DNA sequence: TGCCTGGAGACTAGGGAGTAATCCCCTTGGCGGTTAAAACGC
DNA sequence: CGTTTTAACCGCCAAGGGGATTACTCCCTAGTCTCCAGGCA
């Protein structure tokens, strides 16, 4: 359209079908149906939602701002899953 | 010159599970923390370090999950996964 | 550091720097090489937006709960997002309330039958990009031939479509390039009108397109118009260059009136008496 | 006379008994307690090294990085068992293709 | 400053590897990891001292939370060297 | 005078005070946070309670047994998701039939 | 129902928390240019 | 696998806003002593 592109892409197709395919393939995947996708982009989208609320609640105690790597290391140790090389 | 399907497959396997290649973009992920963050709270900040560990914790979830499916649906006689697969590993891990 | 930024003090400095800064730089202006310039032409027209981002600006309720650049965008025209075209025009083409919403599309439908008739080729400098997809959508709706050039567009359409405008009898009389991807890549010869958009918080950048009107050999007076609006961001932001301009001078609707300020003799009057016509006939 | 010398450790006895203090775990530490935690502290990191050396000996490397770490963990099956809910930043997953997809 | 258990590990890995180094990411998560295991043994032994109506964590305390934290041959190895450790506290 | 009865809560805000000084989870502890702590386990037994309760009146019972506080639990999905990892003595959870193995 | 110890009230003070003053560094938003990565089709 | 497209990555421009600091204040809670009634047998 020579008016505009009319471009409305949502944010969440960011992780794009080759990113999950490399995904899949390091998980030890050969072969993936079509419908896998959109079920992983929904799995991750809830485990966002979960670690950014704790760690936004964390950050927020502090009163402080900006959410830095602290919080969210703390956020994903209260769920049992300790990562390492942030803090 | 084409390859039969199957063999790609297995040389991308290879590759990706030799190398510790971050498997999604930097930006795209950025702002879709940024986007789910806008629902808890408004004018939020980020540290880089915050969205990389978010990153990194993102794929490991991923991997293990993908690792636990595959498991799956090998025990289903099959060599592709679905999303019932991917449902009963999630309802099997208890993180449903 | 202390002491050169501290411009008794400017002074002493300001002769200091002179007297150590002489043999570095040099400098000349056009009235002194060639003294063909018609005119010292330099112009700012203010205008004012729709109260439906008056009442935004004055509530801040999505702002004050970033703000600088969405209230530029506002400023500069409506229609950023699906849901504006959604609820004001479903239909997303060219009608009405185009060239309403905001002073500067009032004011550019109010000058463009006088760059019709007069035949004056305009180029048009934006520092935002989607600011240019709405001009060329507006330029459509106008049926007016015009150039379209913004940065990483293409590597080499650049250079063709420079001499498609260095052609003697160009069909198209208007260009828009952004600003801060001008790097005088264009010799604008063949041109006199100057459209000065968003606030450009670079005057750097903004003199430099400015400047792009006064090439050596030029026959046509230059007229440069800075579109600025009133009671909003973009009147503080010129208030801020032009403190700036001082700063750095110490070390570097009517249409009678829009008439005046575009005509270069009667006869560009005695022409633009059908437009002035026309337009009342519209009123 | 630091005490990490006279225990025989490469570890701070008076940090470690400072963080035991100030932690609020009790209300009263003993002084053979920094001593041991030091020592199992000690033994853990050196196992940890010396598995992360061999790792990197390995693949002829003579920098240990995150992706040696996580091979000594992921080895070992002890360390496997006790950092299993742990994961590590630029680690990776240990390369395992199942029989039926080879 | 900054306290950290950099030179510490550096000590570790030059008494046991002297030619391989460590790099600061790697120096990073091996101070993860201490930090981690001090307030799992930390932990562990402020509640056992809980469950026993005690007040003063002592070598038993940490012997015990070792026990219970490390499994397998990681505990013994440790507790052996703990109490060399201290019978070594005990000979100065 | 019970500083319980000034606030209007039934559960011991002296002993929650005392629980929390005496637990060494802080140096200090304040004066209001004894009594929020008291009026959230309040109102999370009454839930439990109230939710008891109606499960024994489905069930024509005029006592409550662990049967009905495990039938209280797993029903209401909030405390299943707050409860999934405890289990409670005199088990079972939901009688429900699978409709593809029949 | 009877008994008592944990709970409560009055007085003292000091140290941790609240508030003001100061500033720079990390972040946010935007644009240029290039190109390897993403999209569509058989 | 190909062909067409395009958004991600490295590089630059600007700004201002919390996250750091330090200094002063201040009043909340830790005691210590003296009653006493809610909780226990």
């Amino acid at each position: 359209a020579k008016r505009h592109r009319k471009v409305l892409r949502d944010n969440i197709q960011g992780i794009t079908k080759p990113a999950i395919r490399r995904l899949a393939r390091r998980g030890g995947v050969k072969r993936i149906s079509g419908l896998i996708y959109e079920e992983t982009r929904g799995v991750l989208k809830v485990f966002l939602e979960n670690v950014i609320r704790d760690a936004v609640t964390y950050t927020e105690h502090a009163k402080r701002k900006t959410v830095t790597a602290m919080d969210v290391v703390y956020a994903l140790k209260r769920q049992g899953r300790t990562l390492y090389g942030f803090g | 010159h084409r390859y039969r399907p199957g063999t790609v497959a297995l040389r991308e396997i290879r590759r990706y599970q030799k190398s510790t290649e971050l498997l999604i973009r930097k930006l795209p992920f950025q702002r879709l923390v940024r986007e789910i963050a806008q629902d808890f709270k408004t004018d939020l900040r980020f540290q880089s370090s915050a969205v990389m560990a978010l990153q990194e914790a993102s794929e490991a979830y991923l991997v293990a999950l993908f690792e636990d499916t595959n498991l799956c649906a090998i025990h289903a006689k099959r060599v592709t996964i679905m999303p019932k697969d991917i449902q009963l590993a999630r309802r099997i891990r208890g993180e449903r | 550091e202390d002491w050169f930024n501290t411009p008794e003090e400017t002074l002493l400095i300001i002769r200091r720097l002179h007297k150590v800064l002489r043999p570095f730089l040099l400098r000349r202006l056009k009235k002194e090489v060639e003294k063909d310039l018609p005119d010292k032409v330099e112009k700012v027209i203010k205008c004012k937006l729709s109260g439906l981002q008056q009442q935004l600006y004055q509530q801040m309720l999505k702002h004050n709960a970033n703000k600088i650049m969405q209230l530029r965008k506002i400023c500069n025209h409506p229609f950023v997002f699906d849901e504006v075209e959604g609820v004001v025009n479903p239909s997303r083409g060219n009608s009405d309330l185009l060239f309403r919403v905001a002073g500067k599309f009032e004011l550019l439908d109010r000058v463009l039958p006088k760059f019709k008739a007069s035949g004056h080729r305009v180029l048009m400098f934006f520092q935002m990009t989607q600011v240019m997809d709405i001009m060329e959508d507006f330029l459509r709706m106008k049926d007016l031939k015009y150039m379209r050039l913004d940065g990483s567009t293409k590597t080499e359409e650049r250079t063709e479509m420079l001499n498609a405008f260095n052609a003697p009898d160009s069909d198209y009389f208007c260009f828009l390039l952004s600003t801060r991807a001008g790097g005088l890549g264009l010799n604008l010869q063949t041109a006199d009108t100057v459209i000065i958009f968003d606030t450009d918080w670079n005057p750097h950048q903004d003199l430099q397109a400015q400047d792009r009107a006064h090439r050596i050999g030029q026959k046509n007076e230059v007229r440069i118009l800075r579109l600025i609006t009133t009671d909003s961001v973009e009147e503080v932001i010129l208030e801020r260059a032009m403190q700036k301009l001082d700063i750095d001078g110490k070390v570097i609707l009517d249409d009678d009136e829009l008439n005046d300020t575009l005509a270069r003799s009667a006869d560009e009057k005695i022409l633009f008496d059908k437009i002035d016509k026309e337009r009342m006939n519209q009123e | 006379k630091t005490r990490s010398s006279r225990a025989g450790l490469q570890f701070p006895v008076g940090r470690v008994h400072r963080l035991l203090r100030k932690g609020n775990y009790a209300e009263r530490v003993g002084a053979g307690a920094p001593v041991y935690l030091a020592a199992v502290l000690e033994y853990l990191t050196a196992e940890i090294l010396e598995l992360a050396g061999n790792a990197a000996r390995d693949n002829k490397k003579t920098r240990i990085i995150p992706r040696h770490l996580q091979l000594a963990v992921r080895n070992d099956e002890e360390l496997n068992k006790l950092l299993g809910r742990v994961t590590i930043a630029q680690g990776g997953v240990l390369p395992n293709i199942q029989s039926v997809l080879l | 400053r900054k306290e950290s258990y950099a030179i510490y590990v550096y000590k570790v890995l030059k008494q046991v590897h002297p030619d391989t180094g460590i790099s600061s990411k790697a120096m990073s998560i091996m101070n993860s990891f201490v930090n981690d295991v001090f307030e799992r043994i930390a932990g562990e032994a402020s509640r056992l001292a809980h469950y026993n109506k005690r007040s003063t964590i002592t070598s038993r305390e940490i012997q015990t939370a070792v026990r219970l934290l490390l499994p397998g041959e990681l505990a013994k190895h440790a507790v052996s060297e703990g109490t060399k450790a201290v019978t070594k506290y005990t000979s100065a």
